[PDB]
């Protein structure tokens, strides 16, 4: 955790270099393979730790980016990214939007299709 | 005691046995030796009798020389468990563990002398694939190819094993043991050469048989003809080039080959393509007495004109096919030549109803698939008549079908089907197999009318003389094909059918089957021992498989007691004396559990036997690595101890050429997080060259691109190298693939 305790020390702390961060690791394992994959699923539940800034009806990007192959090395962690997502998007003044279900409906209903193993976490979020 | 040895030998009295029970009892004292010697029935004493003769370096050495030739050689030839590694010993010291030995017999066998015993252990070392030296297993080829020339298709066709892939440069420390697992899965050489004779018949007509390993073999090897041990090989590579061994023989051998090919040759007028031109070839190559194969050859003769074949054995360099895959107006002129002939490969090859039907009404005289669907593919009325005097002709496989590949068809089905309506039960079981393969009003029709209709005609089809035989009187020849499931069954079982076996179990199975498993057991137990080894591995790899069943169950039942079972079938399994290369599956089992749970630390304890279990190397670490891989499970220690294992194996550098071959697999092993640098660690380790370079070339090609051009990893791989002595100006330049590293590795340094 010496990373972390080192991270802890937040001089000067903001919140839009996230951004960057996030979007470095979609690339990384938008390639690569499942390994790489699962290494990022872990770095994004950290990202949603290291993500303490936060703006409501502004932020929208809550899930969007999330809209990722629900597969492998991601069923899981989109499963748990979205769950932890679903809450946040319930918690405080909630936000719950709409305007990203299009695409949030295209990889629910395959990802839910296919084997057609949705799991209750995915109807209560 | 002589004269009581003589009589103890003297076989007859119980099968010949009698002479190995007095042998056990005997195991005066030169009688008593031949008597011990008798255990092979009785012909194993001449070697004792040698020694006898002899009755003490000559007595040794009369046994020796006996052994070697005296009766028969009772699992001497090729040793076919302590006594088995004695024997290793002992055959290291006759060539004057067993992979040294063999280093020394190959050496002194290349030496000197050592023709079907010698192709049998090019065989042998085919399905070796390998050695404990190499060079004992490769340096072997003078003497070889000496002896070969020097001087039936059986000897030539086991030298194909070897002869197959005598080649070199590529996928080592792994094409070594996979091309001894090839070889030797394709030892049950047998039955099925059979069924490769029986496939040449149907692929159309060459030869004998048991000629087909004798082509192989002269096929690599002149393959090969048309392309410091290392200067000797390049040097005696060209000379193979252009000298292997007994080329007047295989020259007169090839006559029946040569027939095949002459039957082989508007195709009609082809018959006399050119009379020789495959003698310009012949002449381009022997003239040459060295040519330029890539086709030179086929230039000086070839006839091309406006050739499937061809294209075949082109790529090569169905029957034909599977027998090689084992071991490793124009209307009317073409009716005019299919009703002669055959006509389905050349109909099949092109892929006029009256030239149809000459060819057809030909055809329906001679009455299958491959004609039928080659007139299909065309899709003719006027055959299409002739097709139904086919059936009438008749009074495999398939016949319908090519009417589903193309309503008269469907009233010529119904006529013959009315007439297999009315062995009955053969026909019958055709005839459903048919209507399947045709798959129509008729049809409707005929699925009510063919119900009732195959119940009738069954009957007609009518332990060893009874549970089984009884079935056989219609089995025997109504299993044949069945599609069904049922006469495999009975055939394994020895070791509908399985409907009442499973029946009889029928979670409330497992429990039915754990007491059936329990009987087994004490059955094996009491067998302790006995079929001299095969028993062993029998057990052995028995032993992997009941444990393997008993948790199998709990998990099916799930119940766990299952799981408790195999754990103590395993425990007793434990005492070691694994059998033979057998105990590698159970090893393999161990890993398995240990990787499917334990939750109780066996399976580190599973993992660590496995780790000490045996082996020419390679093959069952990747296996094992894949199946870990295979694997999630986010965490930070078990992967440590996997890399850690891992890395014990990266000592001793030389042959790190298979260390390269081994980080690709590394660094493709999901790598992920973390790992990469483990990867990348992996790799620092060892360097038979830039072999990581072609190394990283392959594991970045299975991740895309190649080598440096595919590095990345490099933003923390190079500030690894940076943080050593030489730095990142003295080893990122081989990443990079000096001052290329100074560069690379700029970032890295700061």
């Amino acid at each position: 955790v010496q990373t972390q305790f080192a991270h802890e020390k937040n001089n000067t702390h903001e919140f839009k270099l996230l951004f960057l961060s996030v979007i470095t690791d979609l690339e990384k394992t938008s390639t690569y393979i499942g390994k790489l994959r699962c290494a990022r699923e872990l770095k994004y539940l950290f990202v949603l730790y290291e993500n303490v800034l936060v703006k409501s009806s502004t932020l929208n990007f809550i899930i969007i980016r999330l809209s990722k192959f629900l597969i492998d090395t991601q069923i899981h962690d989109e499963v748990i990214t979205i769950f932890s997502s679903l809450l946040n998007l319930a918690d405080k003044n909630t936000f719950e939007i709409e305007p990203s279900l299009p695409n949030l409906f295209c990889k629910i209903f395959i990802y839910l299709r296919e084997n057609k193993q949705l799991s209750p976490s995915f109807q209560q979020a | 005691i002589v004269e009581t040895l003589n009589f103890l030998s003297s076989t007859k009295i119980k099968e010949r046995n009698n002479a190995l029970d007095e042998l056990t009892t005997i195991l005066p004292t030169k009688a008593l030796s031949t008597t011990a010697e008798a255990l092979v029935e009785l012909l194993a004493s001449e070697h004792t009798k040698y020694c006898d003769l002899l009755r003490l370096s000559l007595s040794e050495n009369r046994l020796s020389t006996i052994s070697y030739v005296l009766r028969l050689f009772v699992e001497k030839s090729c040793e076919r468990l302590l006594l088995a590694v004695v024997p290793e010993l002992m055959v290291k010291d006759g060539s004057k563990l067993v992979d040294k030995i063999c280093e020394y017999f190959q050496s002194q066998m290349k030496l000197s002398m050592v023709t079907n015993f010698i192709s049998i252990l090019l065989n042998l070392l085919a399905l070796d694939t390998v050695g404990i030296f190499q060079v004992t297993r490769t340096i072997t080829w003078t003497v070889i190819d000496f002896l070969r020339l020097s001087k039936n298709t059986r000897l030539i066709m086991s030298l194909i094993n070897q002869l197959i892939l005598k080649c070199h440069c590529f996928s080592v420390i792994d094409t070594l043991m996979l091309i001894k697992e090839a070889w030797s899965y394709n030892l049950t050489i047998g039955c099925t050469s059979n069924e490769l004779v029986q496939d040449q018949l149907s692929l159309f007509d060459v030869m004998s048989s048991e000629l087909m390993n004798h082509k192989l073999p002269y096929m690599i090897g002149q393959e090969n003809y048309v392309e410091y041990r290392e200067y000797i090989l390049l040097r005696l590579s060209n000379y193979k080039p252009q000298l292997f061994t007994v080329n007047h023989v295989e020259f007169s051998y090839i006559r029946g080959s040569r027939d095949k090919n002459s039957w082989f040759a508007w195709l009609k007028i082809l018959g006399i393509t050119k009379s020789l031109l495959t003698y310009f070839a012949l002449n381009r190559k022997n003239e040459n007495y060295s040519l330029l194969f890539k086709r030179r050859k086929c230039d000086s003769d070839i006839p091309s004109i406006l050739t499937f074949l061809i294209h075949l054995l082109e790529e090569n360099s169905s029957f034909a096919e599977q027998l090689k895959e084992l071991l490793f107006n124009g209307d009317m002129a073409r009716l005019f030549k299919v009703c002669l002939p055959s006509c389905l490969l050349l109909a099949n090859s092109i892929k006029s109803d009256e030239k149809t039907i000459n060819q057809i009404y030909d055809l329906y005289e001679l009455s299958n698939e491959s004609f039928m669907l080659w007139g299909y593919l065309q899709y003719i009325s006027s055959a299409d008549r002739i097709f139904e005097w086919l059936k009438s002709k008749w009074n495999q496989f398939c016949n319908f079908i090519s009417w589903l590949g193309n309503w008269d068809e469907s009233h010529k089905i119904w006529q013959h089907f009315q007439e297999q309506r009315e062995l009955d039960l053969t026909r019958y079981n055709e005839i459903l197999y048919r209507l399947l393969e045709n798959i129509d009003n008729l049809c409707g029709d005929s699925t009510f009318s063919e119900f009732i209709a195959a119940y009738k005609r069954t009957t007609l089809i009518t332990i060893r003389t009874i549970n089984v035989d009884h079935l056989v009187l219609d089995k025997i020849n109504m299993k044949e094909i069945v599609n069904d499931f049922i006469r495999m069954q009975k055939n394994k079982s020895q070791t509908s059918t399985i409907d009442k076996a499973v029946r009889a179990y029928l979670l409330k199975q497992a429990i039915g089957e754990k007491s059936s498993y329990n009987k087994i057991l004490e059955e094996f137990t009491e067998v302790l021992g006995e079929k001299l080894l095969c028993n062993h591995y029998s057990s052995s790899n028995q032993a992997m498989l009941l444990l393997t069943s008993y948790i199998e169950a709990i998990r099916p039942q799930w119940s766990d007691c299952n799981d408790i079972l195999d754990w103590i079938i395993s425990r007793f399994e434990d005492n070691s004396f694994t059998g033979v290369a057998p105990t590698v599956n159970l090893s393999m089992l161990l890993l398995s559990l240990l990787q499917n749970h334990d939750l109780s630390h066996g399976s580190i304890r599973g993992g660590k036997q496995r780790v000490f279990a045996t082996f020419i190397k390679c093959l069952q670490k990747l296996d094992s690595s894949n199946i870990i891989n295979i694997m999630n499970s986010i965490s930070s220690y078990m992967a440590q101890v996997s890399y850690k294992n891992q890395s014990i194996i990266f000592y001793e550098i030389k042959s790190l050429f298979g260390p390269p071959q081994q980080s690709i697999e590394k660094s493709a092993f999901y790598s992920l997080a973390m790992s990469m640098l483990s990867l990348v660690s992996y790799p620092s380790l060892v360097f038979s060259l830039e072999d990581m370079m072609t190394y990283s070339g392959f594991n970045h090609t299975r991740a895309f691109i190649q080598q440096a051009l595919n590095k990345i990893t490099v933003a923390f791989r190079y500030q690894n190298l940076t943080e050593l002595f030489e730095y990142c100006k003295f080893d990122l330049i081989m990443y990079w693939f000096e001052f290329l590293g100074r560069y690379f590795v700029e970032i890295s340094a700061i």
